[PDB]
């Protein structure tokens, strides 16, 4: 015989202050019982199991299965118990690799390495814990006792000490053979190489001759499986990549499921397919979810879901990374808080695309929406190539330096250039730093009774102008908007206006063109027409005139 | 050579950090690291039955080439043991703060020979990741006392304050203090004599040592010369409208930090309804009540103390024109230190690199003041401050943040 290296157990505890399972044994038929009598004298020659004493006190319930439209049994150990009471592990699954960062392939052989999972040994310390009984035949003699000497199927533990286990094994294949991938998932090793099919296949009978020094076999019979790869909602090709078929179903009516179907299937596409979009659509199911619930669909989710048929018509594929390239970022606005973006290297070859959404909020304005979505591609774009990409964006320099230089916040999008496909990003209004010589000054406030909802709103200028607006089912904060409001419709197109409010300034300075507040809407309105706007802000109850003059004729 | 124990707090298991993105450049730099440090048993591979974690990656100090790693130990520093056993702590020396010159060495590197508690170093696990996940992270843990970790500088006490023993009575004017893996040296000498001891400094280090990659590398500080900002008012001949209302509202803030300041005769100025580019003269009755809020503001704050059992609090202003604003407080209106930077260097059209420059001085203000650093409230938003500040970071500490949503108003007040 050859020689074979052992693979290194890892060592496996329970979780602090736990103890092994003591789950009853469900009673089985005759007919599984046997099936399962035979499985285990099998398992138990070729090594996986071996027979134990009485005095082993934990048990975890074995099932037997009737593997559908045979005759033939397999058998399924119930190892929930010992999972809850089993430690965490490092599973370095977490992060999947995107399509859109693999590199192109002239060849990827898949290779089976399923006989090498039950080789793999479990700790001899741990074993103990899988202890299992196979029921005896009317329950007249004590059952059959074994534990596991190998890695269980459905064990917590399994799949991170498998993957770790292969990935030390294959560790000095990889490095001296820097000309291949080798990426494992599920039973399959897949060994991609740009070398000529001579050569590659030389590496693959080479990885064969080094996993036989741990007894690992391989199937000579080549795998089924060859390019395209279905895998992970994904197809794969030698040279590009998309996503599985989407489609989506013609329904007459829609349900809150089938709607979270259906924005789920876009949201996938949307990563290759340009342009989708799904505020409209999303837009149904806010705060509901009973799942049964038919929702009508508006016209705008009817024109979005027309749109996005378009775009699902015929295939599109994206391309692979190549490292020797700058990659490029491009966004386009798509309207209602909707953006849309491509990664390239060459122009019209697309490595991916997505999508970004306005966030949760009272209050918004493109250049941070704008903002948001770079710093969501740059961070996609370090996780996928390690390396931000150079972005087109639609808005002009000079837009730009005007927001970050007076922005209250701090804030930045790295290396850009200006594209000019409309619609362009753009500030619709700026307030001056210093109060207007010539223009009209309005002093303005507003107040109301809290038990009453009644209000008042209005302003006093330097010209005696002036006006007071009774309102009903109002609050401090409304009538505060409210006088603004007043002073910028009956003002010129320079204006000083003078507040008390806090609340107002705080709206203001952050600089909104849209919001949920119809009144602040109404105000972004007005100052889009002006053509200075100066806005002081003063304490409120000082004695300061012109606000104390229209304090005391709104709070009464 | 022989571990001290080390134990988390009751009830508290390890930290699971996930790790964050980094960029093809670093992940290299750190991969050639690691395997220097585990060829020197600084750090092993570690197996799945470890599922713990802590993020790293990699930066350049002040004025040099070569790659250093930062480990961001900040959440097993909140879950590790205080260290009080053989001292309650170290008395955070007053007078260092009052050296002429403070310079900063990196000692870090004199850690990696203490070996660390074996029961200990499961949790200071870390990841390597590799672009796209096309490969496994790469696994490690510490063998020895790792850089970043409050626990390298308490169990190093011991070892660092022999080595210095012939430098301290020799040297007996001299303030040394220990900051995770700075060493803080103030004297008053002139600075090419301060320059010469800090090499005499080194030397010892050098010496016990039989090599440290950044020991050789000097940041230079005058704490003599930190400047401070008292609250002051202008002084006008002629007062439009507009600068009684600023003046009013800025003694209005400033009567929540001083009981004092009274604002009635100068907004009885502002009564009438006049253009806000309007010359008002000032009454009599408003001139004395504006050189009184004058002189209530040349004295200190009443009741401002420093209590080590608080946290201390930093928040920042951007000022414009590159220029920033800072306070450090425990309680509002109690300020212990405010400033003002605008020098912030190599970044004229970046904002988030003046922002992550400021943090760092200001925490190392912190640091010599107090011995201890500030949590940030940061004119940021999360996102943009998350993706870039490790790019700008060149301290091998760092302190704990928040962000601000809401503008200030109190923004005018200290400019
Ligand atoms: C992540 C991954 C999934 C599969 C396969 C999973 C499955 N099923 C196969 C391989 C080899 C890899 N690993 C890598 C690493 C770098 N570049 C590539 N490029 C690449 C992969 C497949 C095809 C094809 N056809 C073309 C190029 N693959
Ligand atoms: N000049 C084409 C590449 C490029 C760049 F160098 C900087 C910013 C944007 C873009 Cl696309
Ligand atoms: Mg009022």
């Amino acid at each position: 015989m050859v020689p074979i290296s052992p693979i290194e157990t890892v060592p496996v505890k329970l979780k602090p202050g736990m103890d092994g399972p003591k789950v009853k044994q469900w009673p089985l038929t005759e007919e599984k019982i046997k099936a399962l009598v035979e499985i285990c004298t099998e398992m138990e020659k070729e090594g996986k199991i071996s027979k134990i004493g009485p005095e082993n006190p934990y048990n975890t319930p074995v099932f037997a299965i009737k593997k559908k439209d045979s005759t033939k049994w397999r058998k399924l150990v119930d190892f929930r118990e010992l999972n809850k009471r089993t430690q965490d592990f490092w599973e370095v699954q977490l992060g999947i690799p995107h399509p859109a960062g693999l590199k192109k392939k002239k060849s990827v052989t898949v290779l089976d390495v399923g006989d090498a999972y039950f080789s793999v040994p479990l700790d001899e310390d741990f074993r103990k814990y899988t202890a299992f009984t196979i029921p005896s035949i009317n329950n007249e003699t004590p059952g059959i006792r074994y534990q596991y000497n190998v890695l269980p199927q459905g064990w917590k533990g399994s799949p991170a000490i498998f993957q770790s286990s292969m990935t030390k094994i294959l560790e000095p294949f990889a490095a001296q053979n820097p000309d291949i991938v080798i990426y494992q998932y599920m039973d399959d090793l897949y060994v991609g190489s740009d070398l000529e099919i001579g050569q590659h296949r030389t590496k693959i009978e080479e990885l064969r001759q080094h996993l036989l020094r741990w007894g690992l076999t391989t199937p000579d019979k080549k795998h089924q499986k060859e390019p395209p790869f279905l895998w992970m909602g994904y197809e794969l090709h030698p040279d590009k990549w998309t996503v599985q078929p989407i489609v989506l179903p013609e329904k007459d009516s829609w349900t809150v499921n089938d709607i979270q179907k259906l924005v789920g299937k876009l949201n996938w596409a949307s990563q290759i397919y340009p342009g989708i979009k799904v505020r409209q659509l999303s837009k149904l199911l806010r705060g509901t979810k009973a799942l049964t619930e038919v929702i009508p669909l508006t016209e705008e989710a009817e024109l979005e879901l027309a749109e996005n048929r378009e775009i699902l018509k015929e295939p599109v594929h994206g391309v692979y990374y190549d490292p020797s390239k700058d990659l490029i970022a491009e966004i386009q606005k798509q309207g209602q808080g909707q953006w849309t973006y491509q990664i390239y290297q060459e122009p019209f070859k697309n490595l991916k695309t997505g999508k970004y959404a306005r966030m949760r909020g009272a209050h918004t304005n493109d250049v941070k929406q704008l903002t948001e979505a770079v710093q969501k591609i740059t961070t996609e774009s370090i996780v996928i190539w390690g390396k931000t990409p150079k972005f087109k964006l639609p808005i002009q320099k000079e837009t730009w330096e005007t927001w970050w230089t007076e922005y209250w916040q701090a804030t930045w999008i790295p290396e850009w250039e200006f594209v000019n496909t409309p619609p362009l990003v753009k500030l619709w209004y700026q307030l001056e730093k210093e109060p207007i010589v010539g223009a009209e000054t309005f002093y303005v406030d507003g107040a109301a009774n809290r038990e009453t909802k009644l209000g008042k709103a209005g302003y006093v200028t330097n010209k005696g102008r002036q006006k007071v607006v009774p309102l009903t089912n109002t609050t401090n904060q409304k009538t505060e908007l409210q006088a603004i409001y007043l002073a910028l419709q009956d003002s010129g197109l320079e204006v000083n206006i003078v507040t008390d409010s806090q609340y107002a300034l705080g709206i203001i300075q952050a600089q909104p063109d849209k919001s949920e507040s119809e009144l602040v809407n109404q105000i972004i309105e007005q100052l889009i027409k002006k053509e200075k706007v100066y806005l002081a802000w003063v304490p409120a109850h000082k004695g300061i005139g012109g606000n104390e003059q229209v304090d005391k004729l709104v709070s009464a | 050579i022989e571990t001290v124990p080390v134990k988390l707090k009751p009830g508290m298991d390890g930290p699971k950090v996930k790790q964050w993105p980094l960029t093809e450049e670093k992940i290299k730099a750190l991969v050639e690291i690691c395997t220097e440090m585990e060829k020197e048993g600084k750090i092993s591979k570690i197996g799945p039955e470890n599922p713990y974690n802590t993020p790293v990656f990699a930066i350049k100090k002040k004025d040099s080439t070569k790659w250093r790693k930062l480990v961001d130990f900040r959440e097993l520093n909140k879950r590790t043991q205080d260290f009080w056993e053989v001292q309650l702590g170290i008395p955070h020396p007053a007078g260092l703060k009052k050296k002429k010159s403070v310079t900063v060495l990196d000692v870090g590197d004199a850690y990696f020979s203490v070996p660390l508690d074996e029961d200990f170093r499961k949790y200071t696990a870390f990841t390597i990741p590799s672009i796209n996940n096309e490969t496994p992270g790469i696994r490690y843990q510490y063998n020895v006392l790792p850089q970043g970790w409050k626990g390298s500088p308490a169990i190093f006490q011991s070892s660092m304050t022999k080595i210095l023993e012939p430098f301290k009575k020799q040297n007996p004017d001299i303030v040394i203090y220990q900051y995770m893996d700075d060493l803080y040296v103030g004297s008053d000498l002139e600075i090419g004599q301060h320059r010469t001891k800090i090499e005499e400094l080194r030397q010892h280090l050098l010496r016990w040592g039989l090599e440290p990659p950044f020991l050789w590398m000097g940041y230079e500080l005058h704490p003599d010369k930190w400047t401070v900002q008292p609250i002051v008012l202008p002084e006008k001949d002629s007062w439009t409208v507009n600068d009684i209302q600023k003046l009013v509202g800025k003694l209005n803030w400033a009567s929540q930090i001083y009981p004092g300041i009274k604002v009635r005769q100068l907004s009885k100025l502002l009564r009438g309804t006049k253009a806000l580019t309007e010359v008002i003269p000032l009454t009599e009755e408003a001139e004395l009540e504006l050189a009184e809020n004058r002189e209530i503001l040349k004295e200190p704050v009443h009741g401002v103390y420093y209590d080590p059992s608080k946290d201390l609090i930093a928040e920042i202003q951007k000022q414009g024109q590159g220029q920033w604003t800072y306070q450090i407080y425990q309680e509002p209106f109690k300020n212990l230190k405010t400033g003002k930077y605008a020098r912030m260097r190599g970044a004229h059209t970046n904002d988030v690199k003046q922002l992550t420059e400021a943090v760092q001085k200001i925490t190392t203000e912190s640091i010599v003041i107090w011995g201890k650093t500030p949590k940030f409230k940061l004119p940021i938003q999360k996102e943009t401050w998350e993706t870039w500040w490790t790019e700008y970071w060149q301290a091998t500490w760092i302190p704990e943040w928040e962000f601000v949503n809401t503008p200030p108003l109190v923004k005018l007040w200290y400019q």
